[PDB]
């Protein structure tokens, strides 16, 4: 059982919170770890899934829908909705629908961080960072072929190879791939995905590693993203009946697919025992372009005031009647990081410092091409009831095109500080960063442009006891440039994070056991608000709060058993907000848990099977930002059944059968507004055989 | 009125466009 130790041990190694190679309980953060061997377990369909058992993350906050890896960390999301996730330390820069996924088939680990960390990779969101890792190519030779078979028309057939090219195994490789094809959830809707990633190390000694990192993948189809009532939804129709889970608002021929490139390296070398230089490097362009009709609320919800069709029905039928609109979108990005470091080992008496100094610089550009359809551009769908949509022809009269190329580019120095005395260590770092943007509208003619100049640090302590009991402390910071405009015609200025946590971490080095605790004080402030004097422009000077407590735990029980699971309780709050002050943001609930547990025979005729469930829940949470109505809270289980072939004389082979939603649950993962809601995922089923040679 | 990926409720061909996605 690979996944035991794993999670465990294993996992106790990171470098997200530092940059330097350094165990979690000496990070003056919170940090999670998922390695290469629970998702092997778990077979997550995304790394969303795979972080489900962590604490602080919204991982299902979408439902259904597998287009994004958007999550919310501790009760907030990156500038403009975009994802804030790293591939191998360095971002997946996106910008408008352009975002970039990585299939958790082809990762190695992913390790999300909590809170404000500016201090060591620039722009950030308050609420955290997801970094992935890439599959290396392995010491030992892997010959894997995996075949998958499951629900909704599920298929999959993934290979994934590595070896030395000569025999001091200075040279080697890795090819990993995969094509997957399946229905959504929702009618006519369909996925698919044809993915590789070809790798090369170059290792002439034990001191020296280039590796060579690419990813490929081409998706004609990624599904369902269309929005939906709160009325059918979580809230019955004035029927008193509710639309399906696989109800589907928009047009029979509704098309959106995602192509991505990118070609990089990881680099490494140790001088000595005091000096290592790293630099990390990835060259990548996306793009994306979709047809989508969608769904914009019922004709008696405020936001379809303006509607000419909704206003022209009875208010009897207003209710039941569903307003629609659309985008056609054609976007093609390109995206280049460098991060650079210098590590610096040395003492000073009783003190030992880990000295960190690097360059890391990024650049974006994303050209969009889209049309818009406002309100009455496309005929309103009956609730008490699919057909082609015309794309091409697009009115003036209730239509409007959208062409604009958005630049970015951050250069960022930085300065860290690991200085252990005794069993007190501390952390101390700095960053300064130049972050430039430049957008032009093709329609308009106009150029915004913004440069930004922003420091940000962080100081920590952690003590730490022989036994494995570690508390902590830490000061932390972030900033995020703004991509709006005010009355004034200027880009506002950026927003920031500011984060207090206190902790204890339970690592002990003779147990397989990881217990952790945080409480915290995360403050958004520069927060983009309402006008107060009324005008169609928001303001500056806005403020939320976020206060919680997080409990991870992760042990080896037995020989045979294995526990995963975690505790969230999240506070969030408007503290200054011309619409909603005391109000709670939305999507965000008050209480998240989850725990799963496995158990493996060893001995008898059962030997090498496992058997394994688990149930997450979420609590309550608000539909909307005036917290005019809630979202019921749900509980979801899943299980699975494992059968090492090893018995069979085929060792490392394996056959497994996946349950997600075993009780089938019908629920509202959530609502972002009364307009906008996600039917949860449907009980997935879902056979898996793995093959190694 | 924000940033984001579907134009708000009030966007129109005479509005300047403005996010809620
Ligand atoms: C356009 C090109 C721009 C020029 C950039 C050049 C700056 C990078 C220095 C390259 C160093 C190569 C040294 C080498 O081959 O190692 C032999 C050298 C000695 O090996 P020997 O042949 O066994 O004696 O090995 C080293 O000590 C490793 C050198 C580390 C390179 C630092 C990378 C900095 C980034
Ligand atoms: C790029 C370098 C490829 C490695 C080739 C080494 C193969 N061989 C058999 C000569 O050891
Ligand atoms: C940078 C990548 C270098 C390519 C690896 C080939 C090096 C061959 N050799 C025998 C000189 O070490
Ligand atoms: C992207 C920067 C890459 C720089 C490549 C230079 C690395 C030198 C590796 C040589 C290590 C020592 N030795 C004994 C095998 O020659
Ligand atoms: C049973 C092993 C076969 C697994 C299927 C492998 C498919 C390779 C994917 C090709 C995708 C290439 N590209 C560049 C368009 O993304
Ligand atoms: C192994 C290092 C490879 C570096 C090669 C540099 C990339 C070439 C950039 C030029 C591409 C420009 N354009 C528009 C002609 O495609
Ligand atoms: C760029 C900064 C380069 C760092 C200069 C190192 C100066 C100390 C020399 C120590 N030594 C003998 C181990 O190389
Ligand atoms: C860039 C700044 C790095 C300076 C580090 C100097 C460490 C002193 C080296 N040594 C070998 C004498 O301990
Ligand atoms: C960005 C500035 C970084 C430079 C920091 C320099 C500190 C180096 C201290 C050397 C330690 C001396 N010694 C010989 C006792 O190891
Ligand atoms: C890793 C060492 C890097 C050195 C850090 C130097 C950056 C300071 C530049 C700030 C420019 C001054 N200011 C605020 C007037 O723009
Ligand atoms: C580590 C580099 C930090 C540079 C700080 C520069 C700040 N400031 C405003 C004083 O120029
Ligand atoms: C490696 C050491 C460099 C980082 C030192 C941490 C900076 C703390 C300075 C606080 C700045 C506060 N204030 C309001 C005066 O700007
Ligand atoms: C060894 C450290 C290298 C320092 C790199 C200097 C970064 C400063 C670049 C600022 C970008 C300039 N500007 C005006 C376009 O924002
Ligand atoms: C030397 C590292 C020890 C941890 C120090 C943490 C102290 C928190 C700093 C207070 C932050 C106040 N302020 C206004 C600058 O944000
Ligand atoms: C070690 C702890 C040192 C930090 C002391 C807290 C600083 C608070 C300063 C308050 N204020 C509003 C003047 O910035
Ligand atoms: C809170 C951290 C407590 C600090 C431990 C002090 C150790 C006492 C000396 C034996
Ligand atoms: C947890 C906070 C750490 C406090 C330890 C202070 C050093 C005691 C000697
Ligand atoms: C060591 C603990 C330092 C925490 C100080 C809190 C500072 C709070 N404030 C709002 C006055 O800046
Ligand atoms: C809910 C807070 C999370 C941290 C859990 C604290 C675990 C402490 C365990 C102490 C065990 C002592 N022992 C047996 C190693 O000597
Ligand atoms: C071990 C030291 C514990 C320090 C905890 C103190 C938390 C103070 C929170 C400050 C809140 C201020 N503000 C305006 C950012 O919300």
């Amino acid at each position: 059982s690979a996944w035991g130790p794993a999670a465990t041990i294993a996992a106790r190694q990171s470098a997200t919170g530092t940059k330097t190679d350094t165990p979690i309980q000496k990070v003056p953060q919170s940090i999670s770890v998922v390695t290469a061997e629970e998702m092997a377990l778990h077979q997550p369909k995304s790394v969303k899934e795979a972080l489900s058992y962590t604490p602080g993350v919204s991982v299902g906050t979408r439902g259904a829908s597998n287009t994004y890896d958007h999550l919310i960390i501790r009760g907030f999301a990156a500038e403009g909705q975009s994802q804030n996730n790293y591939l191998n330390g360095l971002k997946l820069q996106g910008n408008f629908y352009n975002d970039a996924v990585i299939d958790p088939y082809m990762l190695e680990r992913a390790e999300i961080m909590r809170g404000p960390v500016s201090v060591l990779y620039g722009k950030s969101s308050p609420g955290g960072l997801l970094n992935m890792v890439s599959k290396r190519p392995t010491t030992e030779p892997l010959k894997e072929v995996q075949f998958k078979a499951g629900t909704d028309s599920l298929f999959q057939t993934g290979f994934d190879f590595s070896d030395s090219l000569d025999d001091d195994g200075v040279y080697s490789y890795r090819l990993t791939g995969l094509a997957r094809s399946a229905n959504a959830q929702q009618k006519g809707s369909e996925e698919q995905r044809y993915a590789i990633a070809p790798a090369f190390t170059w290792r002439p000694d034990d001191k020296t590693n280039f590796t060579f990192l690419s990813y490929f993948q081409n998706e004609p189809e990624t599904g369902y993203y269309g929005w939906l009532p709160k009325e059918g939804t979580v809230e019955p129709l004035p029927n008193g009946k509710r639309l399906p889970t696989d109800f589907n608002e928009g047009a029979k021929n509704n098309t959106y697919s995602r192509n991505e490139k990118m070609v990089g390296y990881s680099f490494d070398h140790e001088f000595n025992d005091t000096f290592t230089v790293r630099q990390n490097l990835r060259f990548a362009e996306n793009k994306t372009s979709q047809n989508s009709v969608y769904g914009y609320g019922v004709c008696s919800d405020p936001a379809n005031a303006y509607s000419k069709q909704c206003a022209a029905l009875a208010p009897a039928d207003k209710g039941h009647y569903l307003a629609r609109k659309y985008v056609v979108d054609d976007e093609k990005l390109q995206n280049f990081s460098v991060d650079t470091q210098l590590q610096s080992k040395f003492a000073t008496g009783d003190i030992d410092h880990t000295l960190l100094t690097g360059v890391d610089f990024m650049r974006m550009r994303n050209d969009i091409n889209a049309w818009f359809g406002y309100d009455d551009s496309v005929p309103l769908l009956n609730l008490y009831n699919n057909t082609d949509f015309d794309f091409n022809a697009k009115d003036p009269a209730n239509s409007g095109p959208y062409r604009i190329l958005n630049k970015q580019k951050q250069t960022g120095v930085y300065v860290q500080d690991q200085a252990q005395w005794d069993k007190v260590l501390v952390t101390l770092g700095g960053r300064y960063d130049w972050a430039d943007q430049e957008s032009l509208n093709r329609v308009a003619g106009t150029t915004d442009k913004r440069d930004d100049k922003q420091f940000t640090w962080r100081g920590g302590v952690n003590y730490l006891f022989d036994n494995g009991v570690t508390p902590y402390f830490s000061y932390s910071e972030s900033f995020e440039p703004s991509s709006q405009v005010g009355k004034d015609g200027n880009i506002f200025a950026p927003s920031k994070g500011k984060q207090y946590e206190v902790g204890v971490k339970y690592v002990p080095e003779d147990r397989p056991i990881v217990v952790t605790g945080a409480v915290y004080n995360l403050t958004k402030t520069n927060n983009l608000m309402a006008d107060p004097e009324g005008s169609f422009f928001s303001v500056e000077g806005g403020e939320i709060r976020a206060r919680g407590v997080e409990i991870e735990a992760k042990a080896a029980l037995s020989a045979s058993v294995n526990v995963v699971g975690s505790y969230t309780y999240t506070d969030a709050e408007y503290t200054t907000d011309t619409t909603y002050k005391g109000n709670t943001p939305a999507q965000v609930p008050k209480h998240m848990a989850s725990l799963w547990a496995d158990y493996t025979f060893f001995d008898g005729p059962l030997s090498g099977l496992t058997l394994g469930t688990g149930g997450r829940y979420t609590g309550s949470s608000y539909g909307d930002p005036a917290n005019s109505f809630k979202v019921g809270s749900y509980t979801v289980v899943d299980a699975l059944v494992r059968y090492d072939l090893a018995r069979v004389g085929m060792a490392g082979s394996n056959v497994a059968l996946h349950v997600n939603n075993l009780f089938d649950r019908e629920y509202v993962a959530s609502c972002f507004n009364t307009y906008g809601c996600f039917w949860g995922a449907e009980r997935q089923v879902v056979a898996t055989a793995t093959f190694r040679f | 009125g924000g940033a984001g990926h579907v134009p708000e409720y009030f966007v129109g061909i005479g509005t300047p466009i403005s996010f809620y996605g």
